[PDB]
């Protein structure tokens, strides 16, 4: 999100691509999962499309 | 939405050229 | 960095190839777009927030 | 039926966990319910309430609380064959 | 060079502050503060063993505990609104999302999310799921970041301050960030008095702080508890708390003066200042100790007053301290203007001349020295005129003359009174038309809007916007209103709650794009508007009427205060606009235009 | 030994209110 | 606390005065 903000031009599409092979990045700790979910939701409201 | 190019949003993914395919 | 089968490109190599292909496609089609590459899970860090 | 109730209770426990993680607190405190565990609940039931439940006695409980299910099972059996 | 603050995590200080705040009795707060101070002192003793001139002290944490007393750091320039905007920008929260609206509209209780008046609590609730549980920033790092932020605000660098705030957010917990927000706003709401904190820190910490007006010097000098300072008095280039005056009894003056002749002088409407002259060096300090030397100048080569008042000083005056008032002298009218025009300094006290201290001297000697220290020049530097009086009749005559001259009251001083910094009444008293009952003309007007309160008065209406009515045609009621001013004080908590309940159901949200027809606003738009047919008549004891461009009527009330929410009078008995104009023209501003007869 | 070692962690008058229902059954 | 008077809290509920009650 900070990198997206650093841009100074007008962006018609803000997109993020996640290349990973782990389906449970945060299983040991539940707080990390909640924080990640909150951040993903905030990015979604901001207008960032994640794949 | 469906068929939209993943590289250039807003443009449909152009089908690869097939040349000539006799029936 | 582990491949289930032999003689098969690892997930990291596949991601690198896909990123390179997307870069080439963007250069040829629309060179005015903005692309960024960020790696997470490594040891060294380079961020504006020092994460 | 017990299995269905157990899975529904697990779903409700997951909902409660999500609510707690959302960052909210109950208006009261008596309503707090500890997490449901199938093994612990079954063990406690067997240790405590099994002697009373298993007491058929003269058959009155069987005809008082186990007749609709009995009729439905018999109807299913006769329909099958 | 090792500092204790670098070894003290901010989490410990935050936990101590939270423990103090949650406590209801002052004993627990004192115990917690004493334990923390003892731990800090033990760490200090253990750290430095064979090092001389140890400059370390409790100042790094002392400043954080009492941000309001910070003087070394410049103004932050960020408050609740700006801090909320910065938090929204940094966290990348949606602009129109629930969290952003709650942070921006922290005063509005419509969200019914915990506290509705405390911005810190709302910020903590919003940041609970966004920040880690354990921080890693020490007190020294936090202080360095705060100083960097202050310099950035003074250096006109928004990017750097934004980066510092982002680092603070990313390297702190929810409680730590809440405490940082409270410190930035300079309102901790600890519940323990400043004097109690100073007494806990040291026996005579308060007196030294008042004399010097600097936490760093107090922390450094008064480090050991047993080793105190033998003497403490006003020192050169050290701001000291000015001596104020308490409310003056109108029929006990003699009893207040101990039956001796007293000085009476017209009260001046300006800015209280203290000037220190050391040869060619000038230091100007404000009432709260803030450094004003930049505006007035440090040397005769620069400034607005010193370059012109230097010539007025005598040759045999190398060290001097003066305390006086700054006003705007217009030479076209050759008169002072209340709060072409030039700065004018009216001096009334001298606490130090040459190498002697006048603090403990009698007022007569101080006045003589003030008269024999420099030659006044009208318009730039002058001496207040004091008149001797020993009967109540003279005081009444002086008050009458002040009212007739469109002044702002009089001041009475005892000849034997001594200068004691931070004393609200020890021989100095002020007599104004406001205090006397019946002299002022009460202003009864309607209520047309309200605002949500902040702090203790969170979920209720704390202040209201009032409007006068126009002149309707004969046989018709008034349906048009013009806003006059805003009233926030004068109503007790019980009366305020009763008024809010009486109009709680009748409140209507205000929309800027669609202002109400009945109520017409100027530059200030109430958050909630109430139609005039159902409203109460509030009485205000306004001090004076001044020209205001923020209201439709064009005038506002100085020092407004509610006196009573009258119930006998209905909503249609409020003042008319023509009546307001007549009152304004009755005495050309000040409402006090009646004499005192007894 | 670091900061961890040096830092750790009848009267009155009774009042009564009578609440009486005014329902038809009463 | 058991036996607390409902009229005056903090004081034991004084039992009614019986007088002389001859036994069997
Ligand atoms: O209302 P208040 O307590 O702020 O008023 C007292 C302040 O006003 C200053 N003042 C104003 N006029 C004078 C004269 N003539 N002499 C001394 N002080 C004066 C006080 O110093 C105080 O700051």
């Amino acid at each position: 999100a900070n990198l997206f903000s650093d841009v100074q031009f007008k962006m018609s599409h803000k997109r993020i691509m996640l290349f990973t092979n782990e389906d449970n990045p945060h299983g040991n700790d539940s707080a990390k999962a909640s924080r990640a979910r909150t951040k993903a939701g905030d990015l979604r409201d901001t207008g960032i499309f994640l794949d | 939405c469906p068929g939209e190019s993943l590289i250039n949003p807003g443009f449909k993914s152009k089908k690869p050229a097939g040349g000539v395919d006799f029936d | 960095f582990e491949s289930q089968s032999e003689d098969e490109l690892t997930p990291f190599d596949m991601s690198i190839q896909c990123i390179q292909s997307v870069y080439i496609s963007k250069i040829i089609s629309s060179d005015r777009d903005l692309l960024a590459v960020v790696f997470y899970g490594t040891e060294k860090d380079k961020n504006s927030v020092n994460f | 039926q017990v299995r269905e109730l157990a899975t529904l209770l697990h779903m409700k426990d997951l909902e409660i966990q999500d609510y707690q993680e959302s960052g909210a607190t109950l208006i009261r405190d008596r309503l707090k319910t500890e997490p449901f565990e199938e093994n612990s609940f079954l063990e406690q039931f067997m240790i405590e309430k099994l002697p009373e439940a298993c007491s058929i006695g003269d058959g009155k409980p069987f005809v008082m609380n186990l007749q609709d299910l009995y009729m439905a099972v018999t109807t299913q059996e006769v329909q099958v064959g | 060079s090792q500092t204790v603050a670098s070894h003290v995590p901010f989490a410990d200080l935050c936990s101590t502050l939270e423990r103090i705040q949650k406590s209801k009795g002052r004993a627990e707060k004192i115990r917690h503060f004493r334990e923390f101070l003892d731990s800090w002192r033990k760490f200090h003793d253990a750290l430095h063993k064979n090092h001389k001139d140890v400059t370390d002290s409790f100042y790094p944490a002392m400043r954080l505990i009492l941000p309001q007393l910070e003087r070394e750091r410049m103004a932050y320039g960020i408050k609740e609104t700006m801090l909320a905007k910065l938090y929204i920008e940094l966290l990348n929260l949606p602009r129109d999302g629930k969290d952003a609206l709650k942070l921006l509209n922290y005063r509005t209780p419509t969200g019914t999310h915990g506290d509705a008046g405390d911005f810190a609590m709302i910020a903590y609730f919003v940041l609970k799921p966004r920040c880690l549980q354990k921080g890693s920033l020490t007190i020294q790092q936090v202080n360095d970041l705060l100083d960097s932020i202050a310099s950035n605000n003074s250096a006109k660098r928004k990017d750097l301050i934004k980066k510092s705030l982002l680092q603070l957010i990313t390297q702190s917990s929810a409680l730590e960030q809440k405490w940082l927000i409270r410190m930035i706003i300079k309102d901790l709401k600890l519940g323990v008095s400043q004097q109690t904190i100073f007494s806990v820190f040291h026996n005579d910490a308060a007196e030294l702080h008042n004399v010097t007006t600097d936490l760093e010097k107090v922390c450094r000098q008064l480090h050991d508890p047993s080793v105190g300072l033998s003497d403490i008095s006003i020192t050169l280039f050290s701001a000291f708390k000015p001596m104020l005056a308490a409310i003056a009894d109108i029929e006990h003056i003699e009893k207040d003066m101990k039956h001796q002749s007293f000085y009476i002088e017209t009260k001046l409407d300006g800015e209280r200042m203290q000037m220190h002259k050391d040869g060619d060096v000038y230091k100007y300090f404000s009432r709260n100790g803030y450094n004003y030397t930049d505006q007035f100048g440090a040397s005769p080569t620069e400034g607005s007053l010193t370059p012109f008042i230097h010539n007025a000083f005598k040759a045999d005056i190398q060290i001097c301290i003066l305390d006086g008032e700054m006003m705007a002298y217009n030479p076209n009218t050759q008169t002072f203007m209340q709060k072409d025009l030039q700065t004018c300094y009216c001096v009334f006290d001298v606490l130090m001349v040459n190498n002697k201290k006048l603090g403990h001297e009698t007022l007569r000697k101080r006045y003589e020295i003030l008269s024999s220290i420099f030659t006044p020049i009208p318009g730039r530097i002058e001496i207040v005129q004091k008149t001797q009086a020993h009967t109540k009749n003279e005081v009444i005559d002086a008050l009458n003359e002040a009212i007739d001259k469109r002044e702002e009251g009089i001041m009475v001083k005892q000849p034997l009174s001594i200068y004691k910094p931070d004393k609200r009444g020890e021989g100095w008293l002020k007599i104004k038309p406001e205090y006397v009952s019946g002299l002022m003309d009460e202003l009864d007007i309607l209520i047309v809007g309200g605002y949500w309160g902040k702090g203790s008065r969170g979920g209720m209406m704390s202040h209201f916007l009032c409007a006068v009515a126009e002149k309707p045609p004969p046989g018709e009621k008034p349906s048009v209103f013009h806003t006059l001013s805003r009233v926030g004080s004068g109503c007790t908590m019980k009366e305020l709650y009763d008024l809010g309940l009486k109009l709680a159901k009748y409140w209507k949200p205000f929309h800027r794009k669609a202002p109400p027809s009945s109520i017409l606003c100027g530059t200030e738009k109430p958050e909630v508007y109430i139609e005039p047919c159902n409203s109460v008549i509030v009485q205000i004891k306004a001090a004076e009427i001044v020209p205001s461009d923020m209201y439709k009527t064009g005038c506002t009330l100085r020092f407004p205060r509610i006196e009573k929410i009258r119930d006998d009078k209905e909503w249609h008995e409020c003042m008319t606009l023509d009546d307001l104009e007549q009152l304004r023209g009755k005495a050309s501003g000040k409402l006090a235009s009646k004499h005192l007869y007894i | 030994s670091g900061w961890e070692s040096y830092y750790k962690t009848y009267s009155g008058r009774d009042s009564l209110i009578f609440l009486v229902d005014a329902s038809k059954a009463m």
